RNA sequence: GGCUCAGGACAACGGUUGCACCCCCCGCGGCGGUCCUAGCCGGACACCGCUGGCAACCCGGCGCCAAGACGUGCGCGCAAGGGCGGGCGCCCGGGCGAGCAGCGUGACGCAGCGACGGCCCGCCCGGGCUUCCGGGGCAUCACCCGGUCGGCGCGGUCGCGGCGCGCCGAGGGCCCGACGCCUGGCGGAGAAUCAGGGUUCGACUCCGGAGAGCGGGCCUGCGAGACGGCCCGCAC
């Protein structure tokens, strides 16, 4: 047993969805505790680096991030493995770049580019609400931020828009039957659909039954089902709507391409 | 040190079990309190630093604690006088020694001076015409430094009394 | 060696080795601290303000529910 | 009327025990507070009880009787939580203890086979349930409660007399 | 972080639950009201100067001086704990499957923050324990356990708990193999072999555990019963 927290990350041990080279090396970054966890993340580094390639190495990408070269959420960040999760805003002045980080339908992160007018706010999901200091009401989400007086309307699971200047609350979307969802946990990670039925099983999950625009139906967890408006996406989307093809399929894109 | 991790007992069919590691510092205890009443004297209170940076006080010596009457809503700061009763052992008692659930007499000035010309519960009102009144103690001493409790009431107040009125 | 004192000047001869070396003068106030300070009482005051506007505005709402905070005594 | 009835025998219960001197402590519901015994009127409930919560019901005998148990899952302070489970009665010798038997299956692969394996699994009788060896019961998860003890009873039902043993999984 | 596998055979470990019995640094987001000289408080030590001890290791005395160091502390009431506050067969908001949280009110106590403003809350990583299933061989080991099994009460603990103590009762396990003994016994992800079914191994790359000559104890700190940290015994 280690006496204390951990600090390192072997490269074989990080989760697979980074796509980090083998020969790399023995190690990868740790993402340092912030709005998301590591299993939910993604180091600025690797975007930066890896991507983006607007650096080749660990050294230029501090230099950039130390001369503020990089916005997240409207304030910029120094730090090399600040964490990047879901439905966040990345925005680079210097080349006039805006980014929202979603998911692919194959599971991975991804950026894609948006407007100005869409830019000043951001999706978060509320699953906790509790009784603060001097029971006054409170409200968190799954970015780690907390919002005291809530509306009495707003319940948990809920989908709450957030302007990025001010923390205040807009408009928001309740969980119901026939609103658009996006999947952002399991089998099923970048799946886009619509809630068809609500199962619960007291003291057990509670299991959300989904149908793609094609037809396809699935299943997932309540713990990772994400409302995006109603009925009609509220920001915009990758390319492709959602829809998962199967081997044939892109083995025939991947042959196309060749 | 002393500690409570199960690894140096036995298995429910009473078999030894066996010891794999050394000692660890999450499964430590600590000598008692054993708080006394004081019936270089004087109200003693120690600090404890426990696991987290978390405060702990354990009192040593003291004399006072505020003692409720709950049917009549009345309150006061009260002086212990001495212990008379407590079911774990006598040895307690006769070294005067303060633990929840202790049973003992306070005195009656801070509730007779304001009693005794009101209709209420006749067994209290007897008592406070007296020195003394039974109560009993509802905090822990050794991790809060306090002695708090409340006045007896009904069965329990008789069971108490027919159980030291022979003594 | 040569409380209450507004001006919070003083004197410079010191001693001299050429270069004039002098200890510089701690626990000395002047322009930079009076506003620091001055500035963080009003940011203070109206971080105080505002919270207490808000749960006016709260209370006003709920007009139709239950509320259960703790009063401010005194 | 029926409420006037019931308000004795718990008012009565309680003087009783006080007289049983031979007892060492006073035995009480935390909940309650006791002063009112004192009150002739019936305007303020004497004992305090719960519900479950997993669709199960609370039984009478726990409503209106006269036992202190602090590890009751109704009467008294700890919560179900986790695993629920059945089995039948083994043994029902403890004070407010009993052993209950689990069987299940194993299977072996090399032989295309399965083996009959039981375990012993200890749990907490309340007063409020009459149990003998044979029986079946439903086994709530609770916090630990001794040792042994990590189970609670909270539903029994009846087994016929001289009843062969047999093998039942559940 | 790196090294090794001595010890440990209902344990560790692997999968599956839970804390309505828990603790948590950095970081992110909030919140920020403090009972009874404030143009800026008080005294010291280190380095350094003079005088010195001892083979070495090690330090002594005198003396002016700084703080985002220490102490005191300007301020709209606020830490821990404690008493009282729901029903009438059951079910049909802050929140739950689940009477759980918070608040009011009668008494105690003045903890923390404050001489350039952080006490507190949530999330995150991590840890502690815990449900269920799996988890070596010998019957020339057949009966074993006596805090062992359960109950009541207190104490201690971050916390539940025979974890410890007092009292009471007698129990718990076993041919579906207990208890005892042995192992040139770390476990798993996996490796070798090759029709199919399987046999043998698994020090070593990733995860987890344990240790730093043997056996014990402790300070600092959010976090160590730590050993490129301290104290003792023994062997060197
Ligand atoms: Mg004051
Ligand atoms: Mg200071
Ligand atoms: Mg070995
Ligand atoms: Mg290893
Ligand atoms: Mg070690
Ligand atoms: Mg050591
Ligand atoms: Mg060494
Ligand atoms: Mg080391």
């Amino acid at each position: 047993m280690a006496r204390g927290v951990r600090k390192h990350l072997k490269r074989l041990n990080a989760p697979k969805h980074w796509l980090l080279d083998k020969m790399g090396g023995i190690w990868a970054p740790r993402p340092t505790n912030g709005p998301h966890g590591l299993r939910e993340c993604i180091p600025l580094i690797l975007i930066l680096r890896n991507r983006l390639h607007y650096a080749n190495t660990y050294a230029e990408t501090s230099m950039i991030l130390q001369d503020k070269n990089v916005l997240i959420d409207g304030k910029p960040r120094t730090d090399p493995t600040f964490p990047v999760g879901f439905m966040d805003v990345f925005e680079i002045p210097k080349v006039h770049k805006t980014f929202r980080v979603l998911y692919d339908v194959k599971g991975r992160f991804t950026l894609v580019p948006i407007q100005s007018n869409e830019a000043g706010f951001k999706l978060c999901r509320v699953q906790k609400i509790f009784l603060g200091d001097k029971g006054m009401p409170y409200l968190s989400t799954h970015d780690a931020r907390t919002i005291r007086f809530p509306h009495p309307d707003i319940k948990t699971n809920d989908t709450i828009k957030i302007n990025l200047k001010t923390g205040k609350i807009d408009e928001w979307y309740k969980f119901d039957i026939g609103k658009i969802v996006m999947v952002t946990g399991g089998r099923n990670c970048g799946r886009i659909g619509t809630i068809q039925a609500i199962d619960k099983h007291m003291g057990s999950y509670t299991m959300i039954r989904m149908k793609d625009t094609e037809g396809t139906e699935f299943l997932t967890r309540l713990c990772n089902v994400f409302v995006i408006g109603n009925d009609s996406p509220a920001v915009a989307i990758p390319t492709t709507k959602g829809i998962r093809p199967d081997i044939i399929k892109n083995r025939e894109l991947r042959l196309r391409s060749i | 040190g002393i500690t409570h991790d199960k690894m140096y007992k036995r298995s429910k069919t009473g078999a030894v079990q066996g010891k794999w590691h050394k000692k660890r510092k999450y499964n430590l205890g600590r000598q008692p309190a054993n708080t006394k009443l004081i019936v270089n004297e004087g109200q003693k209170i120690s600090t404890i630093r426990c696991r987290g940076g978390n405060i702990k006080r354990r009192a040593l010596r003291l004399s006072h604690g505020s003692f409720a009457w709950g049917s009549a809503d009345i309150s006061h700061k009260a002086r212990i006088l001495q212990v008379v009763y407590n079911s774990t052992s006598n040895e307690l008692v006769r070294t005067n020694t303060l633990v929840k659930g202790c049973v003992v007499q306070i005195d009656s000035a801070p509730f007779k001076s304001a009693l005794s010309n009101d209709t209420l519960d006749k067994e209290i009102l007897d008592q406070i015409r007296g020195d003394h009144i039974l109560a009993r103690i509802s905090s822990r001493p050794g991790q809060v430094g306090t002695a708090d409790g409340y006045i007896l009431e009904g069965p329990e107040l008789l069971f108490y009394q027919k159980k030291l009125a022979p003594k | 060696l040569f409380t209450k004192v507004d001006p919070k000047d003083q004197m410079l001869v010191c001693e001299l080795i050429k270069k004039l070396k002098y200890p510089k003068v701690q626990r000395v106030v002047t322009d930079e601290k009076y506003a620091r300070k001055q500035r963080v009482i009003a940011e203070k005051k109206e971080i105080m303000r505002k919270s207490l506007q808000q749960l006016e505005e709260y209370k006003a709402l709920l007009s139709r529910m239950g509320k259960q905070h703790n009063i401010r005594i005194y | 009327r029926r409420a006037l009835e019931r308000a004795e025998t718990l008012r009565k219960a309680a003087y009783e025990m006080a007289e049983n001197q031979h007892e060492r402590a006073y035995h009480k519901q935390s909940q309650i507070f006791q002063g009112r015994f004192l009150r002739k009127d019936n305007a303020r409930c004497l004992r305090f009880y719960k519900s479950i919560g997993m669709g199960y019901h609370t039984p009478i005998t726990a409503i209106n009787g006269t036992y202190i148990d602090k590890k009751c899952p109704f009467t008294g302070n700890v919560s179900i939580r986790g695993r629920i489970l059945r089995g039948v009665v083994h043994s029902a010798k403890m004070q407010r203890s009993i052993i209950v038997r689990r069987d299940y299956l194993h299977f072996v692969q090399k032989y295309k086979r399965y083996e009959r394996r039981h375990k012993h699994v200890a749990a907490h009788l309340s007063p409020c349930f009459r149990v003998k060896e044979g029986d079946i019961v439903t086994i709530g998860e609770c916090r630990p409660l001794s040792k042994t003890i990590r189970f609670n009873v909270i539903k029994v039902e009846p087994v016929s007399e001289a009843a062969k043993k047999r093998f039942s999984p559940f």
